[PDB]
């Protein structure tokens, strides 16, 4: 029994074992109650706005547009506080861990950005902080491991399964089935069991929010359609949520289509997935044909993960949003070109949304149409691999 | 039906049940099927076996080191299905429940994969990240197909949950020791005796305690607080571990235990 | 003759070859021009709030100060685009070069920083911009170079005297003197010769004045001081020009102090050094007995110049402002604390100035005082160094 | 006197002079004095002398490694002015005239340092960084230890500047070819003989043309153009660097270049 419905249409639920069950109910009448609360969200308001520079610009890039018909602006979460938008939810999340009188936090992490936002975010307000990450992925992301050990947070390799960031989140769940009265599990997307793509998804909606109030602002009309890449769903469907009831703003998501669909090597499974359960959640995933869970592929780290957020299943079945796949090359080119022409470096996962968003443009350059790009992250991170494949192509 | 035969007898005997688990395949298909046929001739009342699965989220490092073992050897679960239908073509009477986590049962059809239990003669199946909560679709396909729904009471349940598994479930009841995942490193710290009595009140099917049972004290304590028996995984599993270099060495190890664990039941 | 005067007090001046005073001179008129053109001032307004992201949070730090008597807020320049204050000049300094018809930018740039705003500000406007880097720079820079080269900037090591940003400095100006009617010098802080500390200074001076409305608004009076590092002057004249009349108010700028003044190892002139004429001004330097230019030295990349802006010079000597001192172990003793206490990793530029403020709450944790730090930049750049010393030290 | 004494003796020979430039020191300090002695017998009709500073912004490359090979033989302020004082011991009448950058001359005290040029006999010092604007400390001092301020001239001059230039200059006005920093590898591209003719007017000091000048008919144009003769630098100090390997190639190299130069100057 629960407060809010668990699923959207058929996707979603609350797959956890038993032992997980007063977890997760506890969660939901905290969330609930915090949402009703003047207090709890002026304490949040006050955090986004002190602590993490809330509102966010809306910038208007007209280089990369010049001589087409498309508007094109970017909803700039790279300025956030961390650099990406992940801070929002984080901010909310360990409010929510106070509220309920906890003093730990556990989180998942695969790129390492979620482990940071986590970490900042139990720094600030006085939390113990342990992340989960899967070996292979703490071999690779040194600096944001670094990152997260100099807020003071416990970093702990995962070697079990494929040790990477399924193997992360399962091993999040192991310790919170062991602990959840004194720790607060940070999922760090708007996915796995109820009430987590709620709670994130309202936790990142601010971001749609403060994008309607500027385009009406500024263009004195609502967009024609908002795009935002899809990792697990939280950047997207904060910038979705506000427009949701608005069915003139078309809502698009991209997932990453890595080497290409038809190689197999990619991280599209609301496309090109199959549905299953896992991680608390029915929704598409990326699986064996006897049903194991498969590796994802992106160039982006933030991107690679076999399933996504059941919100965006149900958007999808339902015709409300549109998903699309932009593969690893077209991630690239428009890296270099908003470098180029706008001075931006983004983040090789906001480099997916804005590729999309580029292509809408040069496909269509007759077509009169106002974009918002969500530009989730910056790409400081992304450099090096940037040069390095660059270089291995003598660029 | 083979739980309530077994159940009647056990009781007749005054005995508890001792139920070990296994992953299906580990460390290979032949070996696990000298293991498992060790299990019985040394004593188990009953089997639950694991299929190989990428995320086992309800286990302990010990049963993760088992799945991946069986996936070195390349077991898959067909492959574990084929096991099960030669264990029950050697065994006619023992019961046999699989611990499955939900992509798996999913996977091709949940009615089939129930069909597929019934076919092969599996008697239970316990999907670990099924709450009851989420439980219909499986334990309808359960009883459609003549396989009991295992159904877990935490140590921290509430009546309404202890009706509802009482309700829904058949087979064994089972009655977890503690918080968290398996791993014999970790004991119960808490008295059941009040849950099962509970139980028993609402008619559930019979109280298997699971989690950290690793010794003969607690399969006679789990007896004394009035459940009809223990399972124990992880130390088993840790038998195999230990010896994957020696056969031999490894069944007579798992012999001993067996044996020593199933004598904890008298009683 | 000029417009405004060239000199603060004794110091300053233009001391530049005499091919140069003309460039000097349509500079400070455009400049002059623009100051009163409320156009130019729409458009500096719309890149600094809809482009960089302007206003910056005032970010209070409760757990740093707690059980003194102090109250730390941190002016957040590490939330502007690109990560430092920098950003703020160079989008002024481009609009200029544009009022005076030019689409050439030029820049020296040591930590590479400088280079890096100037290339995204040139990216953004339209402007071909060139980079002048000392080699030894270039070498230990190889990130901030790919930024720039990113951005289409043109980067150009520079070998001759001692291949670092003195010998870039001199590059700029050969340069400019050679293509100033086509090309304008975007020099990267509140130094060398008038017109540009002036300039300089007001295109950072929004920092302060934000910082001035931020606090009265939450704390109903104005600091009792703000406290800013001093690498060249850029960001400390920001945040002090809007506080120069109000006497209340301390001045507080440090230098780096590197291994320990007493060492000859630093970067602190202003203190430490003599007057010398270098550079286009007259300033207090580091220079040898016989008034070659010395070299300066701090673990901060962003520190490490022998000079200091005229105005910090004329600010000191008649006691509106005080000048002080941090060592690189005080600096990252203020790195580390940030990091665990508030969850925000500070430049460690921004550390020497963070690290005074400590200093001054630590030595006398029962005086009330109100403190002002300004966060001039974000620290992701010095993870690596930051590491490498950590790792030396067994820690 | 020596500038103003020259003039007048090439004026009663319609000859231009020809003004080489060397670093002081480079490539130490043996050579240099051997280098200028060589100048000199060669038919320089004046020297202008740069004395090693860290951060010379008026120079091209050519000048820039002059600058470096005299750091790395050592080569400070101190022993330049030792230098000095043995070239004007061995010629009495030629005009020498130093290259500095402000800090040098501001080092010690603006007026020590001229009073040190006088010492030594210095007959003029340009300050390549400091412009007519904050000239003033500058030409006090050396007008009162007999030292002529010279002063720079640019192709863009309006005429308050070529009113101050003449006025306030001596020895000679420097008359800029074009933009940029010295270096043989541009040559200038405008006409000057207009600001000749204007600062001729006006009363100045005579004219040499300086920046690119590396030929003879370089020479030849400037006298031809009204100016009282050529300063040559970057090709002179190109003889040097290439020739470091045979300092007595080098020596050869030198005069025959200054030779022809000099004959360039007949007109
Ligand atoms: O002896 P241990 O501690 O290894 O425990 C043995 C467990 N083996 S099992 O198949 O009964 C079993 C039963 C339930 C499980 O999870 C769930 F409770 F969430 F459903 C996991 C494994
Ligand atoms: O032949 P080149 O092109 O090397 O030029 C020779 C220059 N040597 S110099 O001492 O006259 C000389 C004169 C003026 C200079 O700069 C200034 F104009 F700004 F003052 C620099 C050098
Ligand atoms: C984490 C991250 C993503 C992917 O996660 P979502 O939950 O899908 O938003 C995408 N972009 C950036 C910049 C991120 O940091
Ligand atoms: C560039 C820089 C400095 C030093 O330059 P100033 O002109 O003195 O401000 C200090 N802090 C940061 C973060 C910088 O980026
Ligand atoms: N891998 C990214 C984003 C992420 C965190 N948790 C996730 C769960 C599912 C999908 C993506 C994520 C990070 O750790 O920063
Ligand atoms: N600490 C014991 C007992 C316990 C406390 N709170 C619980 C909640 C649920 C289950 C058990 C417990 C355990 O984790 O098992
Ligand atoms: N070295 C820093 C700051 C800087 C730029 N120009 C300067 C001139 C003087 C002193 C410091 C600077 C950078 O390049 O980003
Ligand atoms: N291009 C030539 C002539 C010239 C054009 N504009 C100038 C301004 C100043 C001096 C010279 C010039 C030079 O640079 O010399
Ligand atoms: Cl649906
Ligand atoms: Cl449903
Ligand atoms: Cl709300
Ligand atoms: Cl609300
Ligand atoms: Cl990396
Ligand atoms: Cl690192
Ligand atoms: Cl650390
Ligand atoms: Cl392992
Ligand atoms: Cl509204
Ligand atoms: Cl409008
Ligand atoms: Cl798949
Ligand atoms: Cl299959
Ligand atoms: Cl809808
Ligand atoms: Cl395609
Ligand atoms: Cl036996
Ligand atoms: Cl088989
Ligand atoms: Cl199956
Ligand atoms: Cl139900
Ligand atoms: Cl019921
Ligand atoms: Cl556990
Ligand atoms: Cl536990
Ligand atoms: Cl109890
Ligand atoms: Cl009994
Ligand atoms: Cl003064
Ligand atoms: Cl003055
Ligand atoms: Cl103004
Ligand atoms: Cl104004
Ligand atoms: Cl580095
Ligand atoms: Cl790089
Ligand atoms: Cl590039
Ligand atoms: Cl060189
Ligand atoms: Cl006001
Ligand atoms: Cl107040
Ligand atoms: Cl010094
Ligand atoms: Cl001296
Ligand atoms: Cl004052
Ligand atoms: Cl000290
Ligand atoms: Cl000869
Ligand atoms: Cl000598
Ligand atoms: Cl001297
Ligand atoms: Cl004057
Ligand atoms: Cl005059
Ligand atoms: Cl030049
Ligand atoms: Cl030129
Ligand atoms: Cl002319
Ligand atoms: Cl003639
Ligand atoms: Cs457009
Ligand atoms: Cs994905
Ligand atoms: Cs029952
Ligand atoms: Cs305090
Ligand atoms: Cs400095
Ligand atoms: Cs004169």
């Amino acid at each position: 029994t629960t407060l809010l419905n668990p699923y959207f249409g058929e996707f979603g639920g609350m797959y956890v074992p038993q032992i997980l069950m007063p977890a997760l109910n506890q969660l939901e009448e905290a969330f609930v109650s915090a949402q009703k609360d003047p207090e709890f969200q002026a304490q949040f308001a006050d955090l986004l706005k002190n602590y993490a520079g809330r509102p966010t610009a809306l910038t208007k890039c007209q280089n990369i547009t010049a001589g087409t018909r498309t508007t094109l602006y970017l909803k700039r979460e790279d300025l956030l506080h961390g650099g990406a938008h992940k801070t929002n939810q984080v901010l909310g999340q360990a409010l929510l861990a106070k509220r309920m009188g906890k003093s730990e936090i556990i989180a998942e992490t695969g790129a390492g950005q979620h482990g940071v936002a986590s970490a900042l975010a139990s720094a600030l307000l006085g939390l113990k902080c342990r992340i989960y990450m899967g070996a292979k992925d703490v071999e690779r992301q040194s600096p944001n491991v670094f990152r997260m050990r100099l807020m003071g947070a416990e970093v702990i390799p995962v070697h079990s399964g494929s040790a990477t960031l399924k193997d992360a989140c399962n091993e999040a769940l192991r310790d919170w089935s062991g602990s959840y009265e004194t720790a607060h599990y940070m999922l760090g997307t708007a996915a796995g069991p109820h009430p987590y793509p709620t709670i994130v998804r309202e936790f990142q909606r601010m971001i749609g929010e403060e994008t309607k109030a500027q385009i009406l602002d500024k263009e004195g009309r609502l967009p024609d359609a908002v795009i935002a890449c899809v990792g697990g769903g939280s950047n997207a469907i904060g910038m979705f949520a506000d427009f949701i009831n608005d069915t003139s703003v078309g809502l698009i998501g991209v997932e990453p289509g890595g080497h290409g669909i038809e190689t197999g090597e990619h991280g599209a499974p609301l496309k090109h997935g199959r549905v299953g359960i896992y991680f608390g959640m029915k929704a598409p995933m990326m699986q064996t044909a006897d049903g194991q869970i498969e590796e994802s592929y992106s160039i982006s780290a933030g991107l690679d993960f076999p399933s996504v957020g059941p919100q965006h299943a149900y958007l999808n079945s339902i015709g409300r949003a549109d998903y699309v796949s932009i593969t690893d090359d077209e991630a690239l080119e428009a890296f270099k070109t908003l470098c180029r022409h706008e001075g931006i470096i983004p983040a090789l996962e906001s480099s997916h949304a804005l590729a999309h968003a580029l292509k809408m443009m040069r496909e269509q350059p007759e077509k009169e149409q106002l974009l918002v790009v969500n530009l989730a992250g910056r790409g400081d991170k992304d450099i090096f691999t940037v040069h390095d494949i660059l270089k291995a192509r003598g660029e | 039906e083979r739980y309530e035969n077994l159940f009647a007898q056990l009781n007749d005997r005054r005995e508890g049940a001792f139920v070990p688990f296994v992953t299906l395949g580990d460390p290979g298909i032949e070996q696990s099927l000298k293991i498992i046929d060790t299990l019985i001739d040394a004593g188990a009342d009953a089997l639950e076996l694991g299929v190989p699965f990428s995320d086992p989220l309800a286990d302990g490092p010990t049963i993760q080191n088992a799945n991946l073992r069986a996936f070195a050897a390349g077991v898959t679960p067909a492959q574990c299905f084929e096991m099960l239908a030669l264990i029950r073509e050697k065994h006619p009477t023992i019961p046999i429940g699989l611990l499955m986590y939900a992509n798996l049962v999913f996977n091709n059809g949940i009615d089939a994969f129930y069909a597929r239990c019934e076919q092969v003669g599996v008697d239970s199946v316990l999907v670990a990240d099924v709450p009851v909560e989420e439980s219909a679709p499986f334990r309808q396909a359960a009883l459609r197909h003549n396989i009991a729904p295992i159904f877990i009471c935490p140590p921290n349940a509430d009546d309404d949950l202890l009706r509802q598994v009482a309700s829904y479930g058949r087979g064994y009841t089972y009655l977890l020791s503690r918080s968290g995942v398996t791993g014999a490193e970790n004991r119960g710290a808490l008295p059941l005796h009040h849950l099962i009595e509970k139980l028993k009140e609402y008619h559930a099917a019979p109280a298997l305690q699971g989690f950290g049972i690793s010794s003969p004290e607690q399969v006679s304590a789990a007896v004394r607080a009035g459940a009809a028996g223990a399972i124990s995984g992880s130390a088993i599993v840790k038998i195999i571990e230990k010896n994957l270099a020696s056969p031999k060495q490894m069944l007579a190890e798992l012999r001993s235990f067996v044996s020593a664990m199933k004598a904890a039941s008298r009683a």
